[PDB]
């Protein structure tokens, strides 16, 4: 449109710490947004972004998209991701494709999971209970990338990058009060009331209405004290490659997802599924064991690929001709909690299409709803007893150049108005087993939850 | 040289077949079962018809018996799950309950190396997603049955004088062996 050129680049001084050093000074600003890989060794883990004062916003809360410019403010029933896509285009900034810069600018923050009752006509049943955006989108005409392949710090504007580099040295950190938990954990149901519902899927699966359902539990605490410096002690521990802190108006999203949902870096589209799960043993010699069961068991091996198979329906309704390949199958990816069963699906978009395109397609991901999607969506809203809303949603950016990366908010904690939450599901099939799976939640949480204890 | 018409009978997994076809080099149209009608087929002049998979019965499939009532001797038709049993249904077969349900497992399946079955390796692992299958008793004269389950449950079918051959199981799915061998037997036949 009116600007192909590329964005204005300063290189500042290299640190490992450079994100959340930098992140620390604007994590109390709403729009403020961190996506952070976690210090991560894992060949998905490169860059840490930081963004913050947006020059638009974009709120979705059911049927309704409020767009906030400088002054003006547009209420809106559309499609979220072509509003969304309109907003990016009405920006006016097209740069080429930079592979060390993969965000130039353009759209970061959170699509809710309920967000997909925007794309699918759902059932109402389940309790909505938060009360936090289901699109919450800055649109950013700067960034700061911290590339840990390169060890360089960027930091790119559209505008003025010099402005920029003095507007974030300025800024300063006055560390917050710390944070405390003020109650325990609670679950929203007794191991009674799960086994109610876990019985009630598996009656659900042997009329083969569905294969696969993704069923979640959600745990509630009381906090005081600044969320950010809990995010600074998880994201240590955690060494997740999905990681991100959020800023919004309404509270603070703390993801320590190390799964990918969605990348589109130079129209060569990835997802990386997890199903599959073992938790991590103490003694070494057991513990490289357990990723050897892990992808070798037969059961978890099916899950997988009906998980892979749906995958490649939901990109291949969008991909390019013959371009949906599956490079990679049942990849055993070691985090401190837990060994995950990771698959890979590639393919091409097509020159006509947007990454907004594809993500709507794709949304909410196959991993952390079931099969047939729309069956295990209907079920999941039937059986949790409260929306899902933030968690098993998706944190990512839309660049300006066509770009996209995208989580899923597995392990991701929901801060508001001193209530904070942290759900757990995991994948339940015909041959599964009640206890297995009930305990396969707190294996997936439970050195969040305790880490945060004290 | 010739445009395959892919009838959409709204399976979960149908871009699946689409994109297998693709792979093959294959000129696809999809149109769904009610957004076609038999005349609307005969303008659109396909060289080869495939019926989808699909959660319905036959009689529900739309245009899908019609179709095969219509085009059997004049094109090749191909069958998946629901098309397979379509195709037994046309010509006086039924379907029925099978031993146990088959969601997402795979399964060694023995067939003669018979039409979709030329040059492919015996056994073949494939897998099924639905619990019907054509009753064997009942099965036609005019249909051979290409390939057995371990139970002994029809896995596939194919005509003795027409170029019209049906398959239980999912050659699209990726827990399913020579998916594209198997499709391109069918393409090129
Ligand atoms: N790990 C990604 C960047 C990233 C970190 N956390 C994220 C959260 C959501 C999306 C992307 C990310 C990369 O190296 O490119
Ligand atoms: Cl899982
Ligand atoms: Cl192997
Ligand atoms: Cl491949
Ligand atoms: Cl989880
Ligand atoms: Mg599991
Ligand atoms: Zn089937």
């Amino acid at each position: 449109h009116m600007k192909t050129l590329s964005p204005a680049v300063i290189t500042l001084l290299w640190r490992q710490d450079a994100a959340e050093f930098y992140f620390s000074r604007l994590s109390h600003l709403p729009w403020a947004m961190l996506l952070h890989s976690g210090y991560a060794d894992h060949p998905y883990s490169r860059f840490d972004i930081v963004v913050a004062e947006p020059i638009c916003t974009l709120t979705t809360f059911g049927k309704e998209t409020v767009v906030s410019e400088s002054e003006k403010r547009t209420t809106t029933t559309d499609d979220p991701l072509q509003v969304l896509q309109q907003v990016l285009d009405r920006a006016d900034i097209r740069p080429t494709h930079n592979e060390d810069l993969p965000f130039q600018g353009g759209a970061l923050g959170l699509f809710g999971y309920d967000l997909g009752r925007r794309f699918e006509s759902l059932p109402e049943i389940a309790e909505q209970d938060i009360v936090l955006p289901d699109m919450a989108v800055g649109i950013y005409d700067w960034a700061l990338i911290v590339d840990h392949q390169r060890h360089t710090v960027s930091l790119l504007s559209h505008n003025d990058v010099n402005a920029r580099r003095a507007w974030l040295e300025s800024q300063q950190f006055s560390p917050q009060e710390d944070f405390t938990l003020t109650s325990d954990w609670q679950s929203n149901m007794t191991r009674e009331q799960y086994g109610e519902k876990f019985r009630q899927v598996q009656e659900y699966l042997h009329s083969g209405d569905c294969y696969q359902v993704n069923l979640a539990q959600r745990f509630h605490a009381t906090y005081s004290g600044d969320e950010w410096q809990a995010f600074l002690q998880l994201n240590q521990a955690n060494r997740a490659p999905f990681s991100a802190f959020l800023r919004l108006e309404q509270g603070a999203i703390l993801s320590l997802s190390p799964e990918r949902f969605i990348l589109c870096d130079n129209s060569e589209i990835q997802t990386r599924p997890i199903k599959g799960t073992l938790p991590r043993l103490p003694d070494p010699q057991e513990d490289s064991k357990q990723a050897v069961k892990l992808a070798n068991s037969a059961k978890d091996r099916a899950e997988n690929l009906m998980i892979v198979d749906l995958m490649r329906n939901d990109i291949g309704r969008v991909a390019v001709a013959g371009s949906v390949k599956v490079p990679e199958l049942f990849v055993v990816e070691p985090f401190p909690a837990v060994h995950h069963l990771v698959s890979t699906i590639t393919a091409q978009l097509p020159e006509q299409l947007h990454a907004s395109d594809l993500l709507r397609a794709a949304f909410p991901g196959g991993s952390i709803t079931g099969a047939p999607k729309v069956r295990a969506m209907e079920i999941i809203d039937e059986l949790e007893p409260q929306r899902r809303n933030a968690w098993c949603g998706s944190i990512g950016y839309l660049s300006f150049c066509g770009n996209m990366d995208t989580s899923i908010t597995i392990r991701t904690l929901t801060a508001i108005n001193g209530q904070i939450f942290c759900s757990a599901g995991g994948g339940i099939v015909a041959d599964s087993q009640e206890e297995a799976e009930y305990q396969e939640t707190f294996d997936k949480v439970n050195r969040i939850l305790k880490q945060l204890e004290k | 040289g010739g445009m395959i018409l892919l009838i959409d009978n709204y399976d979960s997994f149908t871009w699946n077949l689409y994109q297998y076809f693709c792979e093959l080099g294959a000129d696809v149209l999809v149109k769904r079962n009610d957004a076609l009608t038999l005349a609307d087929i005969d303008a659109l002049k396909p060289q080869k018809i495939v019926i989808s998979p699909g959660p319905c019965t036959p009689d529900e499939a739309g245009i899908s018996l019609d179709v095969i009532r219509h085009y059997a001797g004049r094109l090749p038709i191909l069958g998946v799950c629901l098309g397979h049993q379509a195709m037994a249904q046309a010509f006086g077969g039924k379907v029925v309950r099978a031993a146990k349900v088959m969601h997402g497992k795979t399964s060694p399946i023995t067939h003669n190396g018979e039409g979709v079955f030329r040059g492919l390796a015996n056994p073949l692992t494939v897998t099924r997603y639905h619990s019907l299958v054509v009753e064997p008793d009942s099965l036609p004269a005019c249909f051979d049955v290409t390939a057995w389950s371990e139970t002994r449950e029809i896995m596939g079918i194919r005509h003795r004088q027409w170029d019209l051959e049906g398959v239980q199981f999912h050659p699209e799915s990726i827990l399913s062996e020579q998916g594209h061998q198997l499709l391109a037997n069918f393409l090129h036949r």
